[PDB]
């Protein structure tokens, strides 16, 4: 069965019996100053092409929606804000395609730099709506301000197989093709500046590479849909 | 008996984090340490299993002295008294043994004389934020600093004036988180730590290797 | 004054002591605590989270994602072993750096059972049968599909199920807790065999991959915190 | 005697300790306390008292009473800015040495709202309109009367009212308390513009002056006492 | 949490107000300090936010010694004992190390030997008036003295006789008002303090200056 | 603080003393005790067991 979900002036369709992973057992809620409900809509980013040699993709959350409608408008307008997210990841593949994906949302995914003495620049840390790709090779140290994008360390100097500690969902093409992660607001402060701090990082890493026989489509599109939940910002009026 | 794997029993252990020396005839004979949890790799890794932490600080100081060479015919130095000053974040900081900062009333200080039990002081959670952050994906611009984690600085100096011979003292700072609360588990650090200030790493293998998948 | 007597150990500093200490900043007033999601009360909550097992160590693979991929393909002759590793969570190498292994390597004694999950990541049109065999400690590893079948085993049909979950039993020298590290001791093994070949239709790749996951299943516990051996 | 054990820190002198001390003059008997008017229980009572803001710093004015006088006169073209200063109570310079600023500079963290009062001190026959605009932190200062009007603002008619009171909002990084001193951070500004010229009858001076007052309005609080930077 | 801005939390902080040295072979080797709150500018400014104050006194003394040069073949001085005498207002005052004033029974004194916890004594509100005055617009004639603010004097000397080598000791006096009550708030001091005895000042600007009224 | 006085023998170590001592391993959690047969509560239980007397020393 197919379930159609409409948010604002946007609507998407999902398999009725799809499993949703709630981040830490906590749904997005309001801070127990000024909320916005016109932002409550689905933002379908550009689809990426999962290939045989694909190493992975990642998107920093606040930044990914920085050039999308009122949410971006609110980001430049207000100085402070806080919000949760609902992330939909969908793959369009046939039964003749095989592969396994890890879809994980990492809070405060601070990333290292190829040069041990420096830190990565903003452009390399995030591409906004554009996706950032991991690399199956090791970035050379000569490089001065790029992210060490070796997949098996996930750019954080940890075991990539241990990323399951963070809220995650597996996409096994033979079994399922969609993932839904509900991420609450997680921070050490009640509100924060959205332009200088990326609270969340969504990662999609192929643990089992995509495989197919000659004649089948040589790619599998992956579509990411993000809907901000319970967004609210600081007031701008007097007392 | 899963009691020993709780957060409190996992992190509430005293550890020597810093070690320094200072003599009493140099004008610069004072030891300083900015309080940070990244000094010791073992403690850093244990704290970096989580993203946000909230704890109190218990500090114990082990101070010992040693007689330095002199030419005096006879040396009969009295018992030595040491001053340990805690400078809260934003407080004045000394640059010499004789400096006003040593007398700031808002900089709590402990005066301790040798031969007694080692001095001990406790600092509470002093962040304007609601928790300390071991990881920060953003800018303050410097990436991943989060100045909301400032915990203050410690300073140590001889109180006694120099006698007929120099005295060199060494201080061992013992660090113990108390009433710890942790949030958002994270994967254990796998690559070796390279810098104390950042998370930079050099790519390493996922695990140790065997000959074949069937051993 | 009131007569008192100081017992031995009165002015000593024991690093494990638990005494009231004076506050350097009384009258400070701390920032009230907020409700942050994901509160952790015990490391065993981390130990019970499934993580991917690098079964294919194969040093040409430890610096890639192939370390987690168990190759499966159509072989001419049947009954070969797919994989196998000792059930030593904390010393071997395959389970050393997993979420369970990292927690265990912080302690000297541990107790409980190991939950192993295997996920078939081939095409939806691929069919076949796998024999997953558990060898108790003391007993040797099976050398054939027949020997594996005669012991404790589960027949896994990928055509019917994509995942199989095994909870290996504790079984220890009536010790309740046993050492995380070990020395030439009965280990216990888990192995996989080709019950049948992989049957595939036309225009479908026969070569597939299997993913293994590990986690603590039954009442797991640890004792005697120590230093992890993975830091310098 | 009763067995006791001395814990670490037993003979230490911590400058923030709170212990009973022996009285050097027991049996002295102190002069009974009388009721003196003006008892103070908290420094924040001092912080909530309005004080004159030296808006016109203008170093030729800091050694005079002109530092508090904001000049207003009839200008040929309209829409000029009357004045403007950042809303940094404790670091800027205009609010540094006021009653509120002096109390704040004794602490590192502070919270609450700022009450600004403007008093027109021209003749009773002078009439005009002023636009008082508040720019939230992050947003830049207005460059025109139009931009000021499009934001948060109040139209002040001196012909109808001699005083206007604004309570600027807290608005901080969900920090509850924020640093008294600051570093190239979003500040927030308050500015004034000529909505109309000053209309005056014959034999009445067109040039007038405005006085600004500041005080803590909402639930103000401070934290982490320190040394004031104004003493040598 | 406005608790830290109360009068008690604002003024009840220990501060080093006086520092002096005295040797044991001079006849004049004794340290004196008339108790006054105008010695330290930081404490003076904090107390001068009010007109009338009432508080108790807690004094902690940090005494340390240093060996002075000698010609003795061997120096083996025993542990040193110090005498700290508080002279109430109107009490006899010493002029030498050997003076009757040191033995006055109505002058409370503390005998303390080195190596132990520092000595501590407390003096209550000892004014014939109902409160201390930080400001007095009148004559006693000298303008603005108000002799009702006399708080006594402190004296310090070595108890041990001089041995085979001189010993120089330094004393740090720590001052802490307790149970403070304040009346009649006053504007914070703006000009720099010029004299300890009077309020004299040199005219200074109201605040720091910027370029223009529109920044 | 509370006034106290140290009596003679305050810092001494008497080998027969019975005082509370700090635990070097607090939070260890010991292996629970099992029921082992042959529990001994007094040496006199051993003293009341018959044993063969070497009468013929020789």
């Amino acid at each position: 069965r197919v379930r159609s979900i409409t948010l604002g002036n946007s609507t998407i369709t999902t398999q009725e019996c799809a499993n949703v992973v709630v981040g830490y057992g906590v749904w997005p809620e309001y801070l127990k100053t000024q909320p916005d409900v016109a932002t409550c809509r689905f933002y379908t980013l550009e689809s990426v092409q999962w290939m045989k040699n694909s190493a992975g993709w990642w998107w920093k959350l606040p930044d990914a929606l920085s050039q999308m409608g009122l949410f971006g408008q609110n980001m430049q307008y207000h100085y402070l804000g806080r919000t949760g997210y609902t992330i939909h990841v969908q793959c369009n593949a046939s039964k003749f395609h095989q592969g396994c994906l890890l879809v994980v949302c990492v809070p405060e995914a601070e990333m290292g730099c190829s040069n041990l003495n420096n830190t990565p620049e903003f452009a390399e840390l995030s591409g906004g709506d554009t996706a950032r790709m991991f690399t199956d090779t090791q970035i050379g140290e000569t490089n001065s301000k790029k992210v060490q994008t070796a997949v098996w360390n996930a750019g954080m100097g940890v075991g990539v197989g241990n990323l399951t500690i963070y809220p995650h969902q597996w996409i096994n093409l033979r079994t399922n093709n969609s993932a839904t992660i509900v991420m609450p607001y997680i921070n050490s402060v009640p509100m924060d500046n959205m332009f200088r701090h990326n609270n969340l990082t969504l990662m999609i890493i192929p643990f089992v590479p995509l495989n197919y026989s000659e004649g089948s489509s040589p790619y599998v599109p992956i579509t990411v849909t993000i809907a901000p939940m319970c967004a609210e910002y600081n007031g701008l009026r007097l007392a | 008996s899963r009691s020993e794997s709780s957060i409190e029993n996992f992190l509430c252990r005293a550890a020597c984090v810093y070690y320094a020396t200072y003599t009493n005839n140099s004008e610069k004979g004072y030891a300083e340490w900015v309080i940070n949890t990244r000094q010791v790799a073992q403690l850093r890794r244990k704290l970096e299993l989580f993203t946000y932490l909230r704890f109190d600080l218990e500090l114990t100081f082990v101070i010992t002295s040693a007689q330095q060479p002199s030419t005096a015919t006879s040396v009969d130095a009295p018992v030595q008294t040491h001053q340990i000053m805690y400078v809260p974040p934003g407080g004045p900081v000394p640059t010499k043994v004789t400096d006003y900062a040593w007398q700031t009333s808002t900089n709590p200080s402990v005066f301790w004389t040798e031969g007694n039990a080692p001095p001990r002081m406790s600092i509470p959670f002093i962040s304007i934020g609601n928790a300390y952050s071991c990881f920060y994906d953003g800018w303050t611009g410097v990436y991943g600093i989060n100045t909301l984690n400032n915990m203050g600085t410690l300073y140590m100096r001889h109180v006694n004036e120099a006698g007929q011979g120099p005295i060199k003292s060494t201080v061992r700072i013992y660090f113990k988180p108390k009433h710890v609360k942790a949030w958002v588990p994270r994967p254990p650090r796998l690559c070796q730590y390279e810098k104390q200030k950042n998370v930079n790493f050099t790519p390493t293998g996922v695990t140790t290797t065997r000959v074949g998948i069937t051993t | 004054g009131l007569p008192v007597m100081t017992t031995p150990g009165s002015t000593q500093f024991l690093t494990s002591d638990d005494f009231q200490s004076p506050s350097a900043m009384p009258q400070f007033d701390v920032t009230p605590e907020m409700q942050i999601p994901g509160r952790v009360n015990n490391l065993m909550e981390i130990a019970e989270v499934d993580s991917v097992v690098p079964v294919n160590n194969t040093e040409a693979n430890v610096n890639s994602l192939k370390a987690y991929q168990i190759p499966v393909q159509s072989n001419s002759d049947n009954g070969k072993q797919v994989f196998g590793f000792p059930l030593q969570p904390g010393a071997n190498g395959v389970l050393n750096r997993t979420l369970l292994g990292e927690i265990l390597n912080y302690y000297t004694h541990w107790s409980g059972s190991i939950k192993l999950t295997f996920m078939f990541c081939g095409s939806a049109m691929a069919t076949g049968k796998f024999l997953l065999a558990y060898s108790p400690p003391g007993a040797g590893v099976p050398k054939n599909r027949k020997d594996a079948m005669l012991g404790t085993h589960v027949i896994w049909d990928v055509g019917l199920q994509s995942s199989c979950v095994l909870c290996v039993p504790w079984i220890s020298q009536t010790h309740y807790r046993y050492v995380v590290e070990d020395e030439y001791t009965a280990a216990g093994y888990i192995t996989c065999w080709y019950q049948t070949n992989i049957v595939v239709p036309a225009d479908v790749q026969s070569s597939c991959d299997i993913l293994c996951f590990v986690s603590a299943c039954n009442d797991f516990s640890v004792r005697m915190l120590k230093d992890t051996p993975f830091i310098r």
